[PDB]
Order: structure tokens, then C-alpha cells, then sequence
């Protein structure tokens, strides 16, 4: 899937102000194709946006956007310095691969997961993360592995569809290796042959409601939630 | 979209007509509260036009 | 418009519901693209909505 | 079927100029009943116009009309020295019986049928024609054999449906008599008892789409299209 690039990656504004921010691709891509996240240094991710215009649950009325098909838009009505955060850009592929913008800091002026195991290796070394359910039914959703390097632009190593339809990176392919379980409630990542490209703090992911189930969730082609991630290092 | 035979043999074909439980995945998916299909033969004929029951 | 008996004899009768094969002629004779026919007796009463279908 | 009187049979106006002709009856007589043509002298006549309003194919858009009831109309948006011809009113009676306007020259100041057998004969003599077709259904079409004197308004000799309800004038009938082949693809009109009415140039038409066929073909209630006619007379 495409590459994207975020407009600007870092800005410094004053308060009652807006705020346009400009994600846009190589392709023309359609649309409700794209989410909108924030994130506080600390906090995990929180979501905001998708599909260019609509909003999500649990919100003000002051972040909202437009644009289409190469050029997506995140415009913002009011600044505040609650806001202090990065913003994000993340795109279902046709090509089953979500693709990320490399997070436009927000400077202002004057139901869970739980994941596991996350710590040290020795490079070209061998080690495994889990993660764990709460409160939800497992089955459902598409799921995705994340990572993060500190301060750094996102990269997504790996998602599956609950059919067994996978989707990794041509670099991040054959060096991990994933597995499900959704009457254990649980997640696997048995990993392999690691290196500091690896060195991050990675998410374990709740994404995309399949087709069909009884609830009072809908689904967008968003995420549903994110998990708190944790941090994995190689050394010596 | 429409098939006939060239294989000269008899043949046997099913489908589906969607009933939700909820209206939100009505308009997110098909963004038509409408539902018309119609399944057309020479013989056999018949249309589809469903809600949401609960 | 409608009939009734008056022979005392038993009565057989036909009818027929139009399918174009395009839409020129629907708008061109009948001048709708609504269809909406009803054949009623006591007994039998059956209704007619039909589109095109090629 | 009625009278017809248009209005003006010739007239002589300037480039880039309107033009309004009405052509009116003796009742009132509904309105998608009526259509409008041209005709070059040499020429064989065109489509325009059909139901007081709207447009026939292969067309700029400037001829536009009106009226209704008794009174119909056709006006013209614009002149050009290319449209210096012509015009000519057609209707179709409920008694089915076509019946014409005698046609309004516009002076502008500073597939196919085939005809056969044109000619002359002795007054009080006996001759055929035939036409023939080519490129279409013979079969499905309301045909029409018309006639026109030399820059005089026209007259409907003749037509017959394609399940055998004829229609003639009172004067002409019994005189002439048609009959029609669709295996043939063709078209016959023997004809006796001919005097100087008859000296003039006819024309055979293919009209009305009856109900029901396969095709890329809509109907009107004008004309399908024309052929090029053919001069017939009497003389000793």
C-alpha cells in the first residue's frame, strides 16, 4: 500500500485558533479509506476522525475535515492546550496493509487489552509478546500488531483478518509470525531474527468488525481501540 | 449481471437476501434504506424488497 | 373498472401485467415509472409492481 | 380528419433573428398529435420538432415551440442562411388520418428506402409503383404513401397499419389501393383512374413503431423517416 505524507509534522500555534492538516498519498484513494487519531507522549492512542468528514464517539464539535481522493484533510476549529499532542493518519489498503502518516505534533503556545512480555533480546536473537482481552468477544475483529520508534513516524508490521488472510510488510514478512485465539481471549507474536530496526514500542490492536454479529457496536473502517503498548529492544 | 448455459447440462443456483438486525450497518454498507433485488428467470421470477427486523 | 355476473354461468377470465424490455416505452406510453396494478375479487386478489427487466 | 391552417406559408426575415409560426386547426386536439419538418427544394423533408415542445435527434436548439388545444406553434430561436427551406405541420388523426399544413418558406435576406417506378401514364390510365427497404424491420412500422405538387402545400394520399386498417381520403380512395410485403421487404401501390390531381411528386414514409418489438428504437407519434420521393403524372 501507498505512501502517505502528513502536512506539517510538527506546528506551533496560539490558543482560539485552527488548525489545517494536510495527509495526502501518491494515488487517488476514496475516501472512507481514512482514520484521525491523537496521542499524548505517555497515553496511548485515542481516536478522533474517519472517512475525511465524520466524527467519533465521545467528543466536542471543534475538530473536522474534508478533502479527497489524493489530498485528505484534518481541519480544526479551536486550539486549546489540551490538545498537546500528535496527530495521526492511518488507511485501510485495497491492499490489506494499513499505511501510516508520521504524526504531526500539535504545540500550543502561551472493554480493554493488556499486553505481554515486552523488554530486552539480543540482536538477531529470538522472543515472543502476547496480548490478552478484556470485556469484549475476540472473535470478531480484525486485529493488528503496531510499532512506534520515540518520536518517530508509526509503522504497521502486521494485521490478520479473523478468515486467516494476512497482511504483513515485504521487510517485517517471515521474521515474525502471528497467532489467534479467540477462546483463549488471547493474541500471539512469536518473533525471530531481530535487529534495531525492531528496537520500539510496539500496540497490539483492536480493529474491524467482520461482517455479521449481533451488538449495539457498529463498525467503521477504523480501529475500534488500541492497547497501551509496551517497549522492545535489542542489545548487547 | 446475468449467466446462461453453454455447458448443455442442467444446473442448480442459490443465492441470498439480506435481512439486518440494525440499520446502521444498512446504510454503512449498502447506504440505501431501499431494498430492491430481482432475481429474474423466464419461468421463475421474483423480487426482494426487506427491512430490518429485529 | 370491474364486472359482475349476470349470465348464472361460471366465468373464466385472463389478464396480463407488461414488462418492457426498456424504459423509453414505460415513460412513453404509460407515463410512469411507478407500476402499481390491482386485480381484486373476493376470493382472489393479487397486486402488480413491475420494472424493466432486460 | 380536420383542417389545418398555417401561418405564414412564406416569409422573408434578416440573420440572427427569431422566427414564430403557427400552425392551428379547426378543434382542439391535444398536443402530442403533431409534427414538425423541413424540407430543402431537391431535398427530401427532415425531422424537427414533435408535440408542440420537444426535440427529435441529430439537432442544434434552437428551433423550440409551443402551444396547445386548438393552436399550435412552433417558433425558431435563431435564423441562418442554411435553414432556407421549407416547414411543414403533420398530425396524426384519431381518425387515422394523416393531415398537413402547406408548408412555410423561411427566406433568409442578404436504413434507407428506395422508390421505383415514377413517370407518366395516360389520364384516365392505370400504373404501380413499388418502394423497397433497406437496413431495418419492414415488419414493425405504421407505413405512409404521400404526396406534393410543386410548391404547393402537400397532401396525405394513403396509409395502412401493419394489421390492416387502411386509411385513405374520401376523393383518392378506391382509385389507388396499396399492399405490403415484410418478407419482401417491400412495398406496393397499383393505381387506375389517374387525372392531372395526381401530377405531382409522392412520397413513401415509414411512420409508427405499432406496440411491441426488440430494438435501440423509441417511437413517437411522428414520423420515422422519409425517401426521397419520385415525380408521377398524366399527359397525352
Amino acid at each position: 500500500e501507498i505512501v502517505l505524507t502528513q502536512s506539517p509534522g510538527t506546528l506551533s500555534l496560539s490558543p482560539g485558533e485552527r488548525a489545517t492538516l494536510s495527509c495526502r498519498a501518491s494515488q487517488s484513494i476514496s475516501g472512507y479509506y481514512l482514520t484521525w487519531y491523537q496521542q499524548k507522549p505517555g497515553q496511548a492512542p485515542r481516536l478522533l476522525i474517519y472517512g475525511a468528514s465524520s466524527r467519533a464517539t465521545g467528543i466536542p464539535d471543534r475538530f473536522s475535515g474534508s478533502g479527497s481522493g489524493t489530498d485528505f484533510t484534518l481541519t480544526i476549529s479551536r486550539l486549546e492546550p489540551e490538545d498537546f499532542a500528535v496527530y495521526y493518519c492511518q488507511q485501510y489498503g485495497i491492499s490489506p496493509v494499513i499505511t501510516f502518516g508520521g504524526g504531526t505534533n500539535v504545540e500550543i503556545k502561551g472493554v480493554q487489552l493488556v499486553e505481554s512480555g515486552g523488554g530486552l533480546v539480543q540482536p538477531g536473537g529470538s522472543l515472543r509478546l502476547s496480548c490478552a482481552a478484556s470485556g469484549f468477544t475476540f472473535n470478531i475483529y480484525d486485529m493488528h500488531w503496531v510499532r512506534q520508534a520515540p518520536g518517530k513516524g508509526l509503522e504497521w508490521v502486521s494485521g490478520l483478518t479473523t478468515g486467516g488472510d494476512t497482511s504483513y510488510s515485504g521487510s517485517v514478512r517471515g521474521r515474525f509470525s502471528i497467532s489467534r485465539e479467540n477462546a483463549k481471549n488471547s493474541l500471539y507474536l512469536q518473533m525471530n531474527n531481530l535487529r534495531a530496526g525492531d528496537t520500539a514500542a510496539y500496540f497490539c490492536v483492536r480493529g474491524v468488525r467482520e461482517v455479521g454479529a449481533t451488538g449495539g457496536d457498529p463498525f467503521y473502517y477504523a480501529m475500534a481501540v488500541w492497547g497501551q503498548g509496551t517497549t522492545v529492544t535489542v542489545s548487547s | 449481471k446475468s449467466y446462461a448455459n453453454n455447458k448443455e447440462k442442467e444446473v442448480l443456483v442459490l443465492w441470498g437476501v439480506h435481512h439486518p438486525p440494525n440499520i446502521g450497518d444498512q446504510r454503512a454498507l449498502y447506504h440505501t434504506e431501499n431494498a430492491y433485488v430481482s432475481v429474474v428467470s423466464s419461468h421463475y421470477s421474483r423480487k426482494f424488497t426487506p427491512e430490518i427486523a429485529k
